[PDB]
RNA sequence: GGAACUGAGGCCAUGAUUAAGAGGGACGGCCGGGGGCAUUCGUAUUGCGCCGCUAGAGGUGAAAUUCUUGGACCGGCGCAAGACGGACCAGAGCGAAAGCAUUUGCCAAGAAUGUUUUCAUUAAUCAAGAACGAAAGUCGGAGGUUCGAAGACGAUCAGAUACCGUCGUAGUUCCGACCAUAAACGAUGCCGACCGGCGAUGCGGCGGCGUUAUUCCCAUGACCCGCCGGGCAGCUUCCG
């Protein structure tokens, strides 16, 4: 189940056994990595990014046509994100909370919220520093916060 | 024995319970969308010859 | 606790209700009327 | 319980299961070729679309996203791939 | 009055119940090369070819750009910003 | 203008596979008495002003304190204050629990479902440590309709028949600090796997013979049938 919402769910993603790309596919693999490089400098993030080639463009998966994952194409021409995307994300979350919450001292549930947010961010830190993602002196702080995203 | 006994309750239900589920379908569709089997040669997946 | 028993016998109930009512149920203004 | 080969699942049964739940999972999405009205280009759209697809000849809006399928617009033709 | 008022719409009736059926025997029906075209008479809602369905879905997009078009994602997006 | 040999520089990048019916994140349309701030309506109650009428009104088992010819109670019109959110309301829904119900707006958050998006083991349980924790209660402010521990009055029949009546202190309401306890129950640790049928129910998705409305905006629904997930609950059961 999810690591602190009490639900469990099934919805996600059921990839085809076939790997191969299909015949009615008219792009290359140096296509794709063009409109990969055009994205990424509109400011999509890796996650978006294959959304749209989806939806538009017929790339069911970018790592069968090119033999690369999105990020890997992206770290490799020079594009490379300052900090992880998952953990990027929950910092903004936090951000937007504690805003909130400066203005709303009563909202003892968004108060409990932020707890669980800023959890999930030691947790993936932990993770990113044994790594070598980050450099090991990288700590949260709630007034850092807003100036790293 | 109660454990034949039970088995054969069981199995009647469930397989009245699939015959009323299929006179919805065909009640609630098109004449001809739905094929009739005979019970005989349901059970034949094909015939290699 | 006999709190439940009721309950318990009305959701009962309701659902022998539901068999029942499926059996139960088996010039140029002219166009306004 | 009814009798079931769990080595040989029948068409009827493996499509009517969740696909994470079959003997080897496979999507229930696909991809079609869509023609645009007021001009006739060929588009490619993913039947779960979580964005707004555009024509590319003339910026026609082609469908928009649900929770489910993207509904498609009136007037255009589709037709599933591969 | 009344006799041209009646006639009128008799035709009208007549013509618009034929429109109906032959809609009817065309709804589904994949053609040569195997084209289906999109109705409101099918089960799933579609989205009106009108002016105002277009400004709609195009409107909701674009209040979304803020959220999904990122300033300080990439570290390029800080090198420069710097400059 | 051509070719063949060869010599040193500058930037960026430096990685075993897959993509778990493990986990995190993103994206889409929805959904909910989940939370916070403002706004708004509804009777009722209480108080006040005026008008009409005239001996009682209240309360109990019976009464008596109490109010009334300077008009009580009852009927009409208007004004003000503080609380409360009936019927619809379900064994339905939401939240970690405690708990949560008038309209509209705003702020942040969330489950499930859908996904041929992304990362790639980031996970489970946990002394120490931390946030929250009904009601009552303590400290400092603001108010006070109703109810009301305490207290003062009036009574005290039946009877194993056993705790009334009038007035009503602290409180009950709001804003800050504490306090950390309940039969705070399934009198019942958590995570994972395996292990019978049958229908309903809430949300999301898919397919559909037909009914029923229709879309400037707002909106694409209501009913019926089959299927798939995660929930709230049931009826029946084999082995154990
Ligand atoms: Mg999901
Ligand atoms: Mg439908
Ligand atoms: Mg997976
Ligand atoms: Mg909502
Ligand atoms: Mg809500
Ligand atoms: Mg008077
Ligand atoms: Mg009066
Ligand atoms: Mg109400
Ligand atoms: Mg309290
Ligand atoms: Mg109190
Ligand atoms: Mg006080
Ligand atoms: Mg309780
Ligand atoms: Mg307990
Ligand atoms: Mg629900
Ligand atoms: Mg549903
Ligand atoms: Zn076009």
């Amino acid at each position: 189940g999810r690591m602190h919402a009490p639900g469990k769910g099934l919805s996600q993603s059921a990839l085809p056994y076939r790997r191969s790309v299909p015949t009615w596919l008219k792009l290359t693999s140096d296509d794709v990595k063009e409109q990969i490089y055009k994205l990424a400098k509109k400011g999509l993030t890796p996650s978006q990014i294959g959304v749209i080639l989806r939806d538009s463009h017929g790339v069911a998966q970018v790592r069968f046509v090119t033999g690369n994952k999105i990020l890997r194409i992206l770290k490799s021409k020079g594009l490379a994100p300052d900090l992880p995307e998952d953990l990027y994300h929950l910092i903004k979350k936090a951000v937007a909370v504690r805003k909130h919450l400066e203005r709303n001292r009563k909202d003892k549930d968004a108060k409990f919220r932020l707890i669980l947010i800023e959890s999930r961010i030691h947790r993936l830190a932990r993770y990113y520093k044994t790594k070598r993602v980050l450099p090991p002196n990288w700590k949260y702080e709630s007034s850092t916060a807003s100036a790293l995203v | 024995p109660k454990s034949i006994y039970s088995q054969i309750q069981e199995q009647r239900i469930m397989k009245e319970a699939r015959r009323r589920k299929e006179v919805n379908r065909i009640k609630h569709s098109k004449p001809g969308s739905v094929p009739l089997v005979s019970e005989k040669k349901k059970h034949v997946v094909a015939v290699v010859k | 606790s006999t709190a439940s028993l009721v309950k318990r016998k009305r959701k009962v109930m309701d659902e022998e209700h539901r068999d029942k009512v499926r059996q139960s149920l088996q010039s140029a203004l002219d166009r306004f009327v | 319980p009814l009798a079931k080969d769990l080595l040989h699942p029948s068409p009827e049964e493996e499509k009517r299961k969740h696909k994470k739940k079959r003997l080897v999972q496979s999507p229930n999405s696909y991809f079609m070729d869509v023609k645009c009205p007021g001009c006739y280009k060929i588009t490619t759209v993913f039947s779960h679309a979580q964005t707004v697809v555009l024509c590319v000849g003339c910026s026609t809006v082609l469908c928009q996203p649900t929770g489910g399928k993207a509904r498609l617009t009136e007037g255009c033709s589709f037709r599933r791939k591969q | 009055l009344r006799v041209e008022v009646d006639t009128f719409m008799e035709a009208y009736d007549q013509k618009i119940a034929e429109e109906e059926a032959k809609a009817k025997e065309e709804e589904g029906v994949p053609d040569e090369e195997g084209w289906v075209k999109v109705t409101r008479r099918g089960r799933r809602p579609v989205l009106p070819r009108t002016e105002a369905a277009s400004l709609r879905v195009l409107e909701r997009e674009r209040r979304k750009r803020s959220r999904k078009e990122l300033l300080n994602f990439y570290a390029w997006q800080h090198r420069e910003s710097k400059m």
